[PDB]
This record gives structure tokens, sequence and C-alpha cells, in this order.
């Protein structure tokens, strides 16, 4: 068994590693970056870049030796501009900033309001209703253009469908953000979300001594940018606090995730206030940028978008219209969710410290050392996906179970996966549902749209479409 | 049966059950 220092690696010292990935690639290229140094090391090497050593992986094989060796409370990187700020700042931490038995506590309290199946099924009729408004929106501009057409760049108005959505599922209550007129400051909410994630990429790689020093108008941008986040989070949960008190009445009906939390929870209203905070911030960039991807990979393989519109017309009339029993009918369109986000990942990498020593391609990797899976990096690697470039669906309906291990691996695995999984994948699949249903989509010169990292990964250019009623 | 009966992990092995089969259920 090969000892540590024995993995491929262009060097020791981080800063020098540092200099050349800014110089040769730069800090938005980081997918690339990853891509680039497989190709040079192979399935496996390790990179100091500034103060941060990782081992990097890229072998589905691999990824599930790393996943089984887990603990039972997880860590992965924790983005040192996000924890300096709530520790300088001292701002209440959700299960995002935790670890060991106080994550835990969070964690199991939280999952019964958003993950677990019996919760989940009371966020269909919430996520639809958000759904078909934006249907609503996209009639009214098609009309108003007086083409019978709708062309447009509409990534505003998915940051605005996917506030109005997570805000629904939280709070039981509509904002707002799909009518004419819009609420500003809950638009200048939406507008930070997008500047912390933004602002946080310039911090990276270095220490927070350093950030303030050589990062000092990025630092101001982005403590700026929490603060919206946490002061608005906070006056919706206080308000939500009060008017509950003050309509003091028992609701047999679902009021959403807060009234469930607030009235029968372990959880403190101030771990409850963290945790909104966090859930709101996670709900906007994320499946709002996975949409605009799913829309652009549908008009770039219009064979595909027609399978998917069928399956999703035979889906409504075989369930006589019931959303549920829909949801359960659309295996390929499930499977196009998997499709987008193997090619757009949401999130460069996984990340785990190791708890046990573990060996990985004959080479010795001790505890405490943090690995990183390249999932932007596999999902283009046609040694692990078949023809990667094209976008097929049916690959994720395969018999052949082999093809599919250890490969969905968008939202993480296990017991620290992504919380907001669950509302996500029925955001995503409902608002694809209504949009299927009623427009065709379409890109006017299409082109192929690159990728830039900004602390999520995110297209790299505008992407203008045209929609027909359909 | 980490995650304790939420279907958010794998521990309890003995669409969302099928995905997490890929990386029948106990729970
Ligand atoms: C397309 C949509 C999304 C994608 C692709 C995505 C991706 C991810 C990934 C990769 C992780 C790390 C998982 C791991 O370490 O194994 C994560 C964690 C997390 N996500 Fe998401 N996410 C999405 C949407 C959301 C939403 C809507 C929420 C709001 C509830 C959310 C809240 C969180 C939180 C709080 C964590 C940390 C959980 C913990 O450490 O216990 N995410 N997400
Ligand atoms: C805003 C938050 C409250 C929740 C957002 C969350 O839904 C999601 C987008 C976050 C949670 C953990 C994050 C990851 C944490 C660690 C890393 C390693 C770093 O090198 C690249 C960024 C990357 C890969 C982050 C990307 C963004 C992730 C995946
Ligand atoms: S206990 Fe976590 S999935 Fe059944």
């Amino acid at each position: 068994p090969r000892p540590f220092n024995e993995i491929p690696s262009p060097g020791d010292n981080g800063w020098l590693n540092l200099y050349h990935f800014w110089r040769e690639t730069g800090t938005h290229k980081v997918h690339l970056h990853h891509v680039q140094n497989f190709q040079k090391y192979g399935p496996i090497y390790r990179e100091k870049l500034g103060n941060v050593e990782s081992v990097y992986v890229i072998d589905p094989e691999d990824v599930a030796l790393l996943f089984k060796s887990e603990g039972p409370n997880p860590e992965r990187f924790l983005i040192p501009p996000w924890v300096a700020y709530h520790q300088y700042y001292q701002r209440p931490i959700g299960v995002l900033l935790k670890k060991s038995a106080a994550w835990k506590k969070d964690r199991v309290a939280l999952n019964q309001e958003v993950m677990a199946p019996e919760a989940t099924k009371n966020f269909l009729p919430l996520l639809d209703a958000v759904s078909r408004d934006f249907v609503s929106v996209l009639h009214r501009r098609i009309k108003k253009a007086g083409s019978g057409n709708y062309s447009g760049d509409i990534s505003d108005d998915l940051f605005r469908f996917a506030f109005e959505s997570i805000t629904n599922v939280i709070f039981g209550e509509r904002q707002g953000m799909l009518e004419e007129v819009v609420n500003p400051e809950a638009q200048r909410f939406i507008d930070a979300i997008y500047q912390m994630f933004h602002t946080s990429v310039p911090m990276l790689n270095l220490p927070p001594d350093l950030f303030r020093l050589f990062r000092t108008k990025t630092w101001k941008d982005h403590v700026a940018a929490w603060d919206v986040i946490f002061s608005k989070a906070d006056i919706y949960t206080q308000n939500f606090y009060w008017e509950l008190r003050q309509k003091g009445s028992v609701h047999h009906d679902y009021r959403g995730i807060l009234y469930r939390l607030l009235g029968d929870s372990k959880m403190s209203f101030e771990d409850i206030k963290a945790n909104v905070t966090e859930m709101l911030a996670g709900g906007v960039d994320t499946t709002s940028m996975t949409l605009q991807w799913h829309l652009y990979e549908m008009a770039r393989n219009l064979k595909v978008q027609d399978m998917l519109r069928a399956e999703v017309l035979a889906a409504r009339h075989q369930a006589q219209g019931d959303m549920a029993t829909m949801l359960q009918l659309v295996p390929l369109l499930k499977a196009s969710i998997k499709e987008t986000l193997r090619l757009h990942p949401i999130s460069v990498t996984l990340q785990r410290y190791l708890v046990n020593d573990l060996v990985l391609r004959d080479y010795m990797i001790p505890a405490k050392t943090l690995v990183q899976v390249a999932i932007y990096a596999l999902g283009r690697e046609p040694t692990f996906f078949f023809d990667p470039e094209n976008f097929d669906p049916t690959r994720w309906l395969s018999k052949d179970k082999n093809i599919t291990y250890f490969r969905n691996l968008g939202f993480g695995w296990g017991v620290r996966q992504c919380l907001g999984r669950r509302i996500a994948e029925l955001e995503m699949t409902i608002f694809l549902i209504n949009m299927l249903e009623n427009f065709r989509v379409e890109i006017q010169h299409l082109s192929d749209v690159g990728t830039t990292f900004n602390l999520i990964l995110m297209p790299e250019k505008p992407i203008s479409f045209t929609f027909w009623p359909f | 049966g980490a995650c304790e009966g939420t279907l958010a992990c794998s521990t309890c092995h003995l669409d969302e059950e099928n995905d997490m089969l890929d990386l029948r259920l106990g729970c």
C-alpha cells in the first residue's frame, strides 16, 4: 500500500499551486481545472490550494468506497468566508455550519418536516399553485407580444419563481413575486442571495486573515449580502410567530413547514430561525439555474422534448388530473432531471473529511484528510458515461444496473445529502409538467453555453428562449 | 437507520426509493 506522498500532485507549495491555478485557468473556471488535472495525473490526485489540501477522485468505484467508510456525523468542506461571517458577526448557525451531535439534532428535526414522505405530500398543491402562476405569466407575455410567441431571457423570472416556491412551502403564504408589480424588498432578498454566492469566490482558498487584507472590498460586499439575508429572514420568522398568536387557531389544513416546526418539534425557536434562514437562501439560485439548464437541453434536443411532453400528457390522463398520482407516472421526466444535473451540476464537488485511514487505488489516505469527488469532471468523463455530451434521460432507466452505480450525485449522498432535495425535486418536476403541457421551447441562433463557477456553477452567459403555446 | 425513517439515507437496507437503492429499504 503506497504512502500518501506518492499520490500524483503539482507539488507541496499551496501558494505556488494557487498562483498557477489563477494564472492558467482562473477562479471562475475551477471545474475546468479539475478536468485538466485528471487528464494530467490520472483518476486520483492531491492538490494543496493555499491552506487547504485535498485528495481528488473521479471513479464511481472510489466514490463508493469513500461513502461506505462514512461515519455517523459526516463533515464536508466549510466555506471560510461563510464561517468567518457567522463567527465574527455572531449569527446563529443552522444545519449547514454545525457538526457532530449538534448537527444531528437539527437534521433529525428538519428531516421530519422537509424530507419525509408524510410531510412532503403536503408540498404538492403549494408548489403546483406557484408553477400554474408561472405558466400564466408566460401566456400573458405571449398575448402582449402579439406574435403568438414570446422570446426572452427568463433568468430573473426563474429566481422569482424559486423564491415564491420556497416561501410558499415554508410560510404557507404567497409573496406575490409572480404578479406584474413586485415587492421590492423581496427582490432585494433575491439579489442578496446571488451576491452572497458571487462575492464568495475571490475569498476561496484563503484563510480569513488574508480576506480582509487582500479582498477587503469583496469581504465588505459579502458581509452586506449576508446582512440582508439575515435581516429579512428574521423579519419573516418574527412576523409569522406573532401572527400565529394573533390568529390563535388550531388548523386541520396544512399551513407549511414553519407552522409544523413551531407547533411541534424538539427545536428551540433560535435553531428554527437559523434553519429557516438557510432553507430560504438555499431555495433560490439552485432550482432556478437547474430548470434553466433543463429548458436549454430541451431546446437543444427537440426529440427528447417531444418524448417528455408525450409522457406528461399520458400521465395527466392516466392520473385523471391528480398531481400526486402523476408524479409516479413520469419516470422519463425524473430521469431527465438526473441527466440535467449530470451535465450541469450545481456543486463542482462533494467532499468528506475521513474519520479513519482509507485505501483508494492502492494509496493510503490518512484520517482527517479532505477527499473531494469531482462531480463536474465525472459527468463529462467518457469512461464513466457513454457519449457524455449527449443529453439522454433513458441512460438512467437502463436495466444494466452498473451504468448508474454511484452516478446520481447532484444532491450528494447519505445522512448529510441535500436537505432541500425533496423540495427541489418536487418543485422542478411539477414546474416541468406545467411547462411541457403548455409550451414548446426553442432557442433561436442556438449556440453552446459554457459554465462559470460563482460558488455554485452557472451558465456563463444569458440564454434567450422562445416559447410557443402548445 | 441513521436518518430515522424519513427516506433520507440507505442504512436501513435489508422513484425516490429507487434512487436511494442505486447508491428494499427497511423503513
Ligand atoms: C437543484 C437544487 C439543489 C441542488 C442541486 C443542491 C445540492 C446540494 C448539495 C450537493 C449539497 C451537499 C450534499 C452533501 O454534502 O452530500 C447540499 C446541501 C444542502 N442543501 Fe442543497 N441543493 C439544491 C437545493 C436546495 C434547496 C431548495 C434547499 C432548501 C431547503 C437546500 C438546502 C441545503 C442545505 C441546508 C444543505 C446542507 C445540509 C446539511 O449539511 O445537513 N438545497 N445541496
Ligand atoms: C446557501 C446555503 C444555505 C445552502 C446552499 C446549498 O444548497 C448548496 C448550494 C451548497 C451547500 C454546500 C456547498 C458546497 C460546499 C463546499 C464546496 C467546496 C468548494 O471548493 C467549492 C464549492 C462547494 C462545492 C459548495 C457549493 C455549494 C454547496 C453545494
Ligand atoms: S432509515 Fe434512512 S432511509 Fe430508511
